[PDB]
RNA sequence: AAUCCGGUUAAUAUUCCGGAACCAGAAGGUGGAAUCAACACGGCAACGUAAAUGAAGUUGGAGACGUCGGCGGGAGCCCUGGGAAGAGUUCUCUUUUCUUUUUAACAAACCACACCCUGAAAUCGGUUUAUCCGGAGCUAGGGUAUGGUGUUUGGAAGAGUUCAGCGAUGCUGAAUCCGGUGCGCUCUCGACGGCCCUUGAAAAUCCAACGGAAGUU
């Protein structure tokens, strides 16, 4: 699994036609755990704002599918 | 810094090493500066948002600058107000690309 | 006493190791930069392979082409030699500004290279164009 | 507790300290060396045996 | 807790080699670990080459080149020292080849 | 050459289910890199890096190598201080008694023995538990590589375990923590020191070197 801290980079990966779905994980201190599925690799970004989390959430592609909790 | 860690562009226009590059500290452009006298002025402009890209192009490429002993433009500086660009050369002359 | 500009002489150590380089200039006195016996040496990195009346002009200067290197090295990691070479258009080129600036350093490249064609065209000090076996 | 065990310990307090006064500065190389040299020979049972050895020295 | 051995098999020798790891269920497993890789050694001398990851025989094709030679002649075979050594020796045979040679024609 | 964790059966699991990886081969494609100065640059150097062609022919390395002793490192286990949870015991005494307190493969950034540079040393210095090395260049200073490991994560809490409940076996709470350590035991690695003499298998397989054939589109 690779962690990603470059947010547009996450945005490419998630533009890649490889990105298959993505999972939104709410941790206890108020980090929000993307991590998207593609064919190698489990690729995570830890943002620490909130509102990062929900700006970041509706600029990915509505085609991938996104996941509460899991 | 929120792409890659590589570069996100790579621009090879300069026929000579490229000496110094200096970013406007308001406006959205840039100049670089190298050895073939050549100052080459660059528009880009940047958004806070996160699926937009920057949009980088070029504006223009200053010349009539000497080049002495294979060196040419040195030091490039942007002046804070305005579009007003300082350019040192080998020859000991300065010009102000207005 | 028996480092002189234009003495041949060979590099032992780093990645031009065993090339035969001519002395351009000596600093036997030091410097701050290198506080050691660093002399400039311009030499043969591409040593030329052998021309041939068969093959044509184009293959004959491709074959004929030298690549040269101009480096600062340390007295110990040179060996110098009996033979020597003395080149005008070699005198003076080299200094500080030259290794710093890299356009020039660039431009003393190819001068070197240029003066390292026209020595094997004429067919001068054939031994140091010829590359060492070991 | 082994012989062996409490010499081995012994030693190295005594050269660990040894090196330490010595980049203290407060004896030279010279006597650092004869210090080192007489604790091979269990010259000072005891940490502070050693330690007045520097005083009177 | 007392662990057998995942494998069958028996007798374990050299290639059973095995390390304990505690697992995220609280489990003490055997996890076997494959031996350690080998530096290059020089041709002249025989001491380990500098600067070469050690690693297995199969493994240093997934490597690229820059990561398996040095660059240097004979890099990645020989060491520095030897190759200063080779380039004098050479050199200095030459040189009395070449005396030789004036001496015998003189 | 290359696999781990959790779950699952009446009976099979590194095989199945869920999740997460890895290796080997295969083609094109995309992007990046080098060249009409023909096959990259930098550093005094050890050597470094995103790349940076190499025919015939010639070599080198890994595979691949005895045994013993001590020292150092790490992990697990054992010991134990608190923190929490439950079950005790308790007229009184007893901050007490007992039990538990998890992080895998893999992927990321960083974190110490050989060599190089300055240097010329005995008034001998550095140094092991065990005196070993030094004009065949010590101590000292600055570097290079090898990273045994450790740090921070990702994997990953969503899992597992333990307590409380509430209602097909579901749902909801919390905690799963901070230490200290030792000639300790088990396993492994590094650095030495002996004894050897018996100077300590082979091959498949993989890599590198020298060599320089060939070569605006």
């Amino acid at each position: 699994p690779r962690q990603i801290s470059d947010i547009k980079q996450f945005l490419e990966i998630a533009r890649r036609k490889d990105a298959t779905s993505a999972r939104i994980k709410k941790n206890t201190n108020k980090d929000v755990k993307f991590k998207l599925r593609c064919s190698k690799y489990l690729y995570t970004l830890v943002v620490a704002d909130a509102k990062k989390a929900e700006k970041l959430r509706q600029s990915l592609p509505p085609d991938l599918t996104v996941t509460e909790v899991g | 810094l929120d792409f890659s860690s590589k570069p996100y562009k790579n621009l090879r226009y300069h026929s000579r090493a490229l000496r110094d590059v200096s970013y406007h500290p308001s406006l959205p452009l840039f100049c670089s500066g190298s050895d073939d006298g050549d100052v080459q002025v660059f528009h880009g402009r940047v958004y806070s948002d996160l699926l937009a890209n920057p949009l980088i192009v070029p504006l223009k490429i200053l010349r009539n600058h000497k080049v002495v002993d294979n060196v040419g433009v040195l030091s490039t500086c942007w002046h804070p107000k305005e579009a007003w660009l300082f350019s040192a050369g080998a020859g000991g002359e300065i010009r102000m690309w207005t | 006493k028996i480092l002189k500009p234009g003495k041949v002489a060979l590099i032992t150590r780093g990645r031009f190791a065993g090339k035969k380089v001519v002395i351009l200039q000596a600093i036997d006195q030091g410097s701050k930069s290198h506080p050691f016996g660093h002399a400039v040496v311009a030499g043969v990195e591409r040593y030329p392979l052998k021309v041939t009346k068969s093959m044509g002009a184009k293959r004959i200067a491709r074959r004929s082409r030298v690549k040269p290197f101009i480096k600062v090295v340390n007295y110990n990691h040179l060996m110098p030699t009996r033979y020597a070479l003395e080149l005008d258009n070699l005198k003076g080129l080299i200094t500080a500004d030259t290794f710093k600036e890299p356009t020039q350093r660039s431009a003393a490249r190819k001068t070197v290279k240029k003066t390292f064609e026209e020595k094997y065209q004429s067919g001068k000090s054939a031994w140091f164009f010829t590359p060492l076996r070991f | 507790m082994p012989s062996a065990v409490v010499w081995m310990r012994r030693q190295r307090v005594l050269r660990r300290l040894l090196r330490k006064y010595r980049e203290s500065g407060k004896i030279d190389k010279h006597l650092y060396h004869t210090l080192y040299l007489e604790a091979k020979g269990n010259t000072f049972k005891h940490k502070r045996a050693l330690i007045e050895h520097i005083q009177r020295a | 807790q007392r662990v057998t051995y995942r494998r069958r098999l028996a007798y374990n020798t050299r290639s059973n080699r095995t390390r304990i790891i505690k697992t995220p269920g609280n489990n003490i497993r055997y996890l076997h670990i494959k031996k350690l890789g080998t530096i290059p050694r020089c041709g002249d001398t025989g001491v380990p080459l500098q600067g070469i990851p050690a690693l297995r025989p199969r493994e240093f094709a997934r490597l690229s080149h820059n990561k398996k030679t040095v660059q240097r002649a004979y890099g990645g075979c020989l060491s520095a020292n030897a190759v200063k050594d080779r380039i004098v020796r050479a050199f200095l045979i030459e040189e009395q080849k070449i005396v030789k040679q004036k001496l015998k024609q003189l």
